[PDB]
């Protein structure tokens, strides 16, 4: 043992034995600038679950090396502020941002599943890979991205998200678009103040017409308004009194759980199909730029060698490690 | 598949091959072949998908036909001699049946199609085990029955294997199909030297196994199954591409790399027996194998193909699983030419 | 020979362990020291060779080639440090490693005492060269050039391997001394004809022979400066050395089998000089000049007289030095203007005086100007060919005239005339470039002073 | 199979008792040193693949690589030398026992041997 | 050799030709594969009974055992192919190419 | 502390280090003894010393 694998499995570590029937995956969803973050915080703290804030850019930075984020040129090469300012850029920033955000959400979902399977403690994600496509549809129907971008996104999403268990609970916070705009104006951030009304309507249409009907068949779906979402006590009470046996989690066994844990503990296999040789001009990076940026990344302080073997960050006994 | 079931199936495959290699009885040799095939099918079908199912179906059909022909040869040999011991076969018809059956098991031309088809169908681990072990066993049987092999038939099949491997590898783009055609060509070389020096056959087998293990494990490490997927490896782990380049150069037979030693020794041995046309043709035809190795090496290491944007996240993360004996295989497949006279120890 | 082999294998760890800014200094200094040490091999005997051990031996034919290789390494280092300024430290060290490996293989190739060890080493020299070309070349055609070079050489050399193992089975040994003492005449039969063809064709492709030479323009044009320097200076001399070695056992069949190769060499010498007359690319012009000179050397080896062998050796050394110098000069011009076209840059004599002097000296040596060793070798080959037949003088005279024509045409086009008006980035010549040209040219004149050191064993 | 099935051959025996009469390889053998070099190269490649400092990290692992390679190389050299000695022994015995097949020949000097001269001109 | 051995060998050859020439169904090929082992069983027992090789009488039973092991393997592969494609046709096994 | 997560190779596995050093030392001393025994047996069999 000493590391999960086939040896640990034949020794007898079993996920079903580890779980305590309170191990649930709960994902909170909503339109832009809703109370989903605070609702997720409340649910995670009341149920004793681990909270996962929405995976923006630099989530991979937060989970690797030191927690501090990296330069945007080295982590993402995309800008949400620039997307708000000039959505129809000529450098493909919109779809670069969308693909990077999908990869980050996939990585966060893998981390959450690994934590749940290795600990048995439930997790509350502020968004999942199953809700990421709504922003893609909003971009596409507004003309920000292209049909080729949509097709590449669909291919990667297929071959990646087909291998993971869906959330137990999907909590959707329904807020009207004018209220969304009023809250955005009150917040006062200029970049999100540049958001148009047609963009916000497309996200709501994608949630209502595709995501909620799709996830209603799998397991339980709970919808709340702003007032209902404000009172998190009733939401946690509703979660605690959910009866469901039609999900894939009951159908899972120890062998399937072993396979899933082996998949999710290996982050490079998680991201394996995120870099497929589909040469969209938006995401494709030339040989010279790739070489220069990779050289810079290796020149980063604790990135040249493996984590235990970086002398400049204060690792000793390297000659015996 | 449960880990215990997988390891017992692997143990059963190895037990079948060992039964083949230790048995002195034709019935026990056939039993070993049957046990190997029976335990090998689920290993192919481990990762369930229609391609794996089709590959396993084709593999089963081919190996079952070969086993039927081999048992027919055994019975015919028993009819004319009443002997069960595996020695020189006493009937030429039985010997021809046995030769064709073992060639079909090995994948020698014109019984080669199933090799690229199955290799493309199955995963990288399954292909590695297939190529290595399933070449290992029938070659042992052939070495035991070598003294009655029809040189004309054996050399015809070997030369066909070399030509077909070169041409198929020229056309292919998928890495698993490239490896399959490489295997076909190397089997051709081994069986070409087989009627003269079983020691040279064994030496070629060992060098080929080392090179194939190194190459397949590098492909598993980089998680590349196509040429373009391998073209992105320079941006994540550039050392793997350099090692793959030197291994590919070795597999093409370039001196002073390890892949030159089997070709050199086989040519020498064949020329000792007054064979010149066959060694010259065999040496010249390997240039096709070298061409598609070089074409694969241009994309992976010697040139920098465009990369994507999520390769940055891949940079941020580190490889977890450790390949067993990969550095040893890489060294043995490139730097053992000065240790050539150890083939006497192999004798 | 270990006192020269081991310091190269120590150049390897030193290069890999030195600091990021000391790699060029260390490599250059210790390469020069190794060259100085290898100068001691020129003290040869009049009777036999220097038999160091059972594995390595040195002769009057091997010694100058070894000295040329060891002297050529630091010049390649200087040119490489010119054009590889922005490379990473690991890739600089890999480049130096490829150069060091190539030098080690060449040294052991020239000093090998068995034909099979010679074959293994002279085929091992392909891998560093191919990697250098196809990895550090500038243009797109480097990949096709590497493929052409590799497959031409291997298609030539594989029948040589078969013939060598056959000869060992037949006679008992491939040791050069044994096969020289136990040589027997080769009867006129089809089997002997094809053995002769296998060996000779391997080395003729390596030479190259006219009609088997396209890989040479392809590879020399598209390789980096170090690759071009080593390809022309040394790697073309493996074919000549091999032919001067193997023809011991091919007599008397060489008297009858040399006609197609002699006719090909003479006519192709004329043809490649004429091609040089009408070349729009400077590197291609230099490459075809190399083809012409090596055709002359092939003629010398095939006629196979004591006066021709001395000429062959002298011409090989002289061509190595001259072609290396010409490639370096063309590369400096290319680094100025980032193009290989000959008529793009002109007036370089009024913009760069000392480089004009270097161009004049190199072009004068490229044509046979007395008393340079180029002329010594060419004159010996011409005299031996005249004793062979009396129309070879006609062909040689035509070749000399065209050689002078294209050499002076290249000089006049590049240097004289009026400067191109819009080319305003022609900075003054560097001390490094001037020192490189001086180190190319001064040893040639010293060899002219002492010519018995490069005339081979037949002297 | 030339030397397989040789009389008195114990199966599955890496080194028989009759090999103890040969000189063992010297520990400073060039072939043993090359085996050690291969082990060191394997250790360096292991460090490079695992992305540790190539020459610094894992000194114990590199030492184990070198030691294992030298151990197996020593035994391999012993077996190789024994097999070659066996081949020479068998060849000499056969030549001794078949004089009609390997007859001594009268040696003629080059003064008595006639060889054709082919001029080069 | 008597004509009986000729008939048995001819039957084996007919069954071998049947297997190598597919028509549409994979099941028919499996039936041809089972017939080959029946002919092998008959031939081996005819040879053994005639020479009174007493200890060899157990060989045909082992032959039958591995025969039905192969039949089991083929039936399992056939059910997987049928589940994937809807029919046991050999034309559907064409995803992989040479 | 620099890494947000403890690296798997944070501190040397002293069990593995001890096993590695012990295995190397055992193999070396065994090889020396084997070579000495081989030399003695060779000399005894050939009647040299
Ligand atoms: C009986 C007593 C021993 C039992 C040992 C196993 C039980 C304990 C461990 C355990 O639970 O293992 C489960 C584990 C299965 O766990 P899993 O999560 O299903 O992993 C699936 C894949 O292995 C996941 O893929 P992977 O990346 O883990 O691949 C592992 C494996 C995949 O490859 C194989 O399994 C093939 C192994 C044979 C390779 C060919 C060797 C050819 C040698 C020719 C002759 C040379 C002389 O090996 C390789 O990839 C490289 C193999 C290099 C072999 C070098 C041999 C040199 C001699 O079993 C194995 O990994 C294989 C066990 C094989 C046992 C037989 C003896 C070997
Ligand atoms: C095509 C027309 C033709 O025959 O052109 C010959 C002609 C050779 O010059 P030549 O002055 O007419 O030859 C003198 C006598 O005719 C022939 O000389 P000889 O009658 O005094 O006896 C010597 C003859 C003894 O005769 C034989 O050995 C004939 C038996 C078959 C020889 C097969 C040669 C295979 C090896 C070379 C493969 C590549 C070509 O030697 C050869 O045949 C030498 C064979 C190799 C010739 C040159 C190979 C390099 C060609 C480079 C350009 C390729 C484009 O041109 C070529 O061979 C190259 C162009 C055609 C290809
Ligand atoms: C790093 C490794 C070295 C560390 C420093 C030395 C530690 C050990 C000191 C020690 O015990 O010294 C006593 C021992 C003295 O031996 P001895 O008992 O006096 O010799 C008398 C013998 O009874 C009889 O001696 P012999 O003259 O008859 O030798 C027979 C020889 C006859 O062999 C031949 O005639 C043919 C030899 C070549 C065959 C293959 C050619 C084609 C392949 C080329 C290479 C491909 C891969 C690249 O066959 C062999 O030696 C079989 C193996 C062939 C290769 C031998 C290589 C020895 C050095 C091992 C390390 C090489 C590293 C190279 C790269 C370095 C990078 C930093 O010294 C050595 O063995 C030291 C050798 C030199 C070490 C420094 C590296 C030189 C590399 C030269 C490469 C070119 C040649
Ligand atoms: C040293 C001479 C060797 C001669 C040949 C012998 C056989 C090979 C040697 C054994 C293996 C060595 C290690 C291989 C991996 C190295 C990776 C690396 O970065 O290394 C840098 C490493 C130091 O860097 P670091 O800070 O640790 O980490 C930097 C990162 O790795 C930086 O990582 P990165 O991400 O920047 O890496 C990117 C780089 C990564 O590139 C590489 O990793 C290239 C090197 C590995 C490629 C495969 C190596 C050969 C494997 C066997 C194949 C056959 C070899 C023979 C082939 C002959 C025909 C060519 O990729 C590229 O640059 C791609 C573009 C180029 C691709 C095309 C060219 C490929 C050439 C392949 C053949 C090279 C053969 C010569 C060996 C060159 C390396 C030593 O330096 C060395 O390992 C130097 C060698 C060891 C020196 C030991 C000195 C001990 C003390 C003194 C002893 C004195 C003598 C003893 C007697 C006592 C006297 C008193
Ligand atoms: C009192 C009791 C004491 C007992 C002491 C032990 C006695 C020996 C026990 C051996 C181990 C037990 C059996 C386990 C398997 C044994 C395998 C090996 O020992 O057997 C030998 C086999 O040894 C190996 O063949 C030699 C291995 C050589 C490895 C290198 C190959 C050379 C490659 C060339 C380049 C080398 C590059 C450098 C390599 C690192 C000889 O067996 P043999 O019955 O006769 O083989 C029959 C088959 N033949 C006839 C066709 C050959
Ligand atoms: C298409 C047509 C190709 C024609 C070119 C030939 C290249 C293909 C090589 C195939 C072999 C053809 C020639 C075979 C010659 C041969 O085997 O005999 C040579 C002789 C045989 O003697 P024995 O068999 O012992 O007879 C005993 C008599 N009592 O053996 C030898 O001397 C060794 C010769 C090695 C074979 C050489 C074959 C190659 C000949 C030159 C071609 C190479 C040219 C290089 C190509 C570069 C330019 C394209
Ligand atoms: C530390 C890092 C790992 C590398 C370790 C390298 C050394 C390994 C061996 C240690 C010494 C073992 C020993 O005792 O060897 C002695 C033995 C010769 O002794 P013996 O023959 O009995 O006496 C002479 C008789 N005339 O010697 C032998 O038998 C020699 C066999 C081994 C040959 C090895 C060849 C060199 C390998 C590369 C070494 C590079 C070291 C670089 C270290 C860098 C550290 C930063
Ligand atoms: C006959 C045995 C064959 C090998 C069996 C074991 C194979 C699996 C183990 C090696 C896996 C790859 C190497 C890298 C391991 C990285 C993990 C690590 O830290 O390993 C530490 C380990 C030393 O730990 P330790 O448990 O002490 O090992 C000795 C046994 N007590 O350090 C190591 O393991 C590194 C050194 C391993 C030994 C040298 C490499 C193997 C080759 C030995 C010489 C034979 C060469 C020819 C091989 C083919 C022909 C037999
Ligand atoms: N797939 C996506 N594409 C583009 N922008 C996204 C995507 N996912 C999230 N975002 C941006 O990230 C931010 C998420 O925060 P938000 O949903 O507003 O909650 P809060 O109100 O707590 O900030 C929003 O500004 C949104 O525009």
């Amino acid at each position: 043992r000493l590391q999960y694998g086939p040896l640990a499995f034949v020794l007898g570590e079993r996920t079903t034995r580890k779980l305590t029937e309170t191990s649930k995956v709960i994902t909170v969803d909503g339109n832009i600038c809703s109370g989903k973050g605070r609702l997720a915080r409340e649910i995670a703290e009341k149920l004793g679950l681990r909270h996962f804030p929405e995976a923006g850019i630099h989530y991979a930075d937060s989970t690797t090396g030191d927690g501090k984020p990296l330069d945007v040129q080295l982590s993402g090469n995309c800008s949400l502020e620039k997307f708000y300012d000039d959505p129809k850029s000529n450098d493909g920033n919109s779809y670069r941002l969308q693909s990077w955000l999908y990869a980050s959400r996939l990585l966060q979902y893998a981390d959450a599943l690994e934590h749940l399977l290795s600990t048995g403690q439930g997790v509350v994600l502020e968004r999942s890979i199953y809700s990421d496509f709504v922003f893609l549809e909003a971009m596409y129907r507004q003309g920000f991205i292209r049909k080729q971008c949509v097709e590449h996104y669909n291919e990667v999403k297929k071959v990646t998200a087909c291998e993971y268990l869906p959330p137990h609970v999907v909590v959707y916070v329904d807020v009207p678009v004018p209220e969304i705009q009023s809250r955005i104006q009150k917040k006062g951030n200029p970049h999100e103040m540049k958001i148009t009304a047609a963009y916000l309507q497309d996200i709501e249409n994608a949630y209502k017409k595709t995501f909620l009907p799709e996830m209603s068949e799998k397991c339980e779906v709970l919808q709340y308004s702003a007032r209902e979402a404000e009172d998190a006590e009733k939401v946690v009470e509703d979660i605690e009194y959910l009866k469901c046996d039609k999900g894939p989690w009951p159908d899972q066994d120890d062998r399937t759980f072993h396979r899933l844990r082996m998949l999710v503990q290996n982050k490079l296999e998680v991201l394996n199909y995120t870099t497929i040789p589909v040469y969209l001009p938006e995401i494709t990076i030339g040989a010279h730029q790739s070489d220069r940026v990779f050289q810079k990344f290796t020149e980063l302080p604790g990135r040249k060698y493996s984590p235990g073997y970086n002398e400049d960050v204060g690792d000793k006994w390297i000659w015996l490690k | 598949m449960n880990p215990i079931i997988y390891t017992t199936l692997i143990m059963t495959v190895m037990s079948g091959t060992m039964l083949v290699m230790i048995s002195s009885h034709w019935l026990l040799i056939w039993i070993g072949f049957e046990m190997n095939l029976l335990a090998m099918i689920p290993v192919l079908m481990k990762n369930f998908n229609p391609r794996a199912t089709e590959a396993a179906t084709k593999y089963f059909l081919t190996q079952a036909t070969a086993s039927m022909m081999l048992m027919m040869a055994i019975i015919i040999n028993l009819l004319y001699s009443g002997q069960w011991t595996i020695t020189k076969m006493f009937n030429p018809v039985a010997m021809t049946m046995m030769t064709m059956a073992l060639a079909m098991k090995l994948g020698l031309s014109p019984f080669h199609f199933w090799v690229p088809e199955v290799t493309q169908g199955i995963s990288l681990q399954a292909g590695l085990l297939l190529l290595t072990w399933q070449k290992l066993a029938p070659l042992s049987v052939l070495c035991q029955i070598s003294q009655s092999i029809n040189p004309n038939l054996m050399l015809t099949m070997a030369m066909l294997s070399i030509l077909i491997g070169g041409w198929g590898g020229l056309n292919q783009t998928q890495l698993r199909k490239i490896m399959a055609y490489s295997s076909i060509a190397h089997m051709g070389w081994m069986t070409a030297v087989l009627p003269y020096n079983t020691t040279m056959t064994i030496l070629n087998l060992l060098i080929y196994i080392t090179m194939t293990l190194a190459m397949f494990m590098l492909l598993i490490h980089s998680s590349a199954t196509t040429t373009l997927s391998l073209s992105h490896t320079w941006n994540k782990m550039p050392v793997i591409t350099s090692l793959m380049m030197v291994t590919l150069l070795s597999m093409g037979g370039l001196p002073p790399l390890s892949g030159f030693m089997p070709k050199w020794m086989i040519i020498q041995e064949m020329t000792k027996n007054e064979s010149i046309i066959m060694p010259t043709l065999m040496a010249m035809t390997a240039l096709l194998n070298l061409y598609f190795y070089m074409r694969l090496a241009y994309s992976s290491s010697l040139t920098m193909f465009p990369s994507t944007n999520n390769m940055k996240m891949k940079w941020q993360f580190e490889h977890t699983k450790q390949m067993k004996l990969l550095p040893t295989m890489i060294v043995l497949s490139t730097l053992v030419l000065p240790m050539t006279p150890a083939l006497s120890s192999l004798n | 020979m270990l006192k020269i082999i081991i310091p190269t294998t120590m150049l390897l760890p030193m290069t890999w362990m030195s600091k990021h800014n000391m790699i060029w200094i260390n490599a250059t200094v210790h390469s020069l020291l190794i060259s100085l040490i290898s100068l001691s091999l020129l003290n040869q005997l009049g009777e036999n060779s220097l038999n160091f051990s059972l594995t390595f031996f040195s002769d009057s034919l091997s010694a100058p080639l070894l000295v040329l290789t060891t002297w050529l390494l630091p010049l390649m280092l200087m040119a490489s440090q010119s054009h590889l300024s922005k490379e990473t430290t690991t890739r600089k060290k890999l480049y130096i490693t490829m150069l060091i490996l190539l030098q080690l293989f060449l040294i052991m190739t020239f000093t090998a005492t068995e034909l099979i060890l010679f074959y293994i080493l002279f085929e091992a020299t392909l891998v560093p060269t191919l990697i250098i070309i196809t990895r550090w070349g500038n243009q797109t055609e480097r990949l096709n050039a590497g493929l052409y070079f590799l497959f031409y050489t291997l298609a030539g050399s594989l029948p040589l391997l078969v013939a060598l193992v056959y000869i060992q089975n037949t006679t008992g040994s491939l040791n050069f001394l044994i096969i020289h003492y136990w040589s027997h005449p080769l009867s006129n039969s089809w089997s002997n004809i094809f053995m002769w063809l296998a060996c000779i064709m391997a080395f003729m492709v390596k030479m190259p022979l006219y009609g088997l030479h396209l890989w040479l323009p392809k590879a020399h044009v598209e390789a980096p400066i170090a690759g071009s320097m080593v390809l022309a200076a040394v790697l073309l001399k493996l074919g000549g050395y091999g032919m001067m070695r193997i023809t011991t056992i091919l007599n008397p069949l060489t008297n009858y089998m040399a006609y197609p190769f002699l006719m090909l060499s003479m006519w192709g010498m004329i043809m490649t000089s004429s091609i040089c007359l009408r070349q729009t690319d400077l590197k291609s012009l230099i490459a075809y000049s190399s083809v012409s000179h090596m055709a002359l050397v092939i003629v010398a080896i095939m006629i196979q007289t004591p006066w021709s062998f001395m000429g062959a050796t002298a011409l090989m050394i002289a061509h190595g030095l001259t072609s290396s110098m010409l490639f370096c000069l063309a590369n400096t011009n290319y680094e100025r203007v980032h193009s290989r076209t000959m008529i793009l840059a002109r007036g370089l004599q009024t913009l760069l005086p000392l480089m004009a002097t270097w161009w004049l000296v190199a072009s004068l040596t490229n044509l046979a100007l007395p008393p340079s060793i180029n002329l010594i070798g060419e004159l010996f080959i011409i005299t031996a060919s005249f004793s062979w037949s009396n129309i070879t003088i006609i062909l040689m005279g035509m070749n000399m005239m065209i050689t002078a024509l294209y050499s002076l045409y290249m000089l006049i086009t590049t240097q004289r005339g009026k400067y191109t008006h819009h080319i305003n980035n022609i900075k003054p010549s560097f001390t490094r470039e001037n020192a490189l040209m001086a180190l190319h040219i001064l040893p040639l004149l010293l060899l002219t002073l002492n010519p018995k050191m490069i005339l081979g064993p037949l002297y | 199979t030339m030397m397989s099935g040789r009389p008195g051959r114990v199966p599955l025996q890496f080194l028989p008792n009759e090999a103890r009469s040969l000189p063992p390889p010297k520990l400073t053998d060039p072939r043993l040193v090359y085996m050690g070099f291969l082990g060191y190269c394997s250790g360096l490649i292991d460090n490079a693949i695992r992305r540790r400092p190539v020459v610094s990290a894992g000194l114990h692992r590199q030492l184990l690589y070198v030691t294992s390679f030298v151990f197996f190389g020593y035994y391999l050299l012993k077996r190789q030398d024994y097999m070659y000695a066996l081949r020479d022994h068998d060849m000499f015995a056969y030549v001794k026992s078949h004089p009609e097949d390997f007859p001594e020949k009268d040696k003629k000097t080059y003064g008595e041997i006639l060889e054709e001269f082919h001029p080069v001109r | 050799m008597p004509l009986v051995y000729m008939n048995i060998i001819m039957a084996f050859a007919i069954a071998l030709a049947g297997l190598l020439m597919y028509r549409s169904h994979l099941m028919s090929s499996l039936l041809c594969l089972e017939g080959m082992m029946l002919s092998l069983f008959i031939m081996s027992t005819l040879i053994i009974l005639n020479t009174h090789f007493t200890l060899a009488n157990m060989m045909p039973i082992i032959l039958l055992v591995f025969a039905a092991c192969e039949a089991a393997l083929g039936l399992s592969l056939l059910v997987m192919v049928s589940n994937t494609y809807g029919t046991d046709y050999v034309q559907n096994l064409n995803l992989l190419q040479c | 502390k620099f890494y947000i997560r403890e690296p798997p190779h944070g501190s040397p596995d002293w069990l593995k280090v001890g096993l590695t050093l012990g295995t190397s030392v055992f193999l070396w001393i065994y090889l020396i003894k084997q070579h000495k025994e081989d030399v003695l047996e060779y000399k005894r069999r050939n009647g040299l010393e």
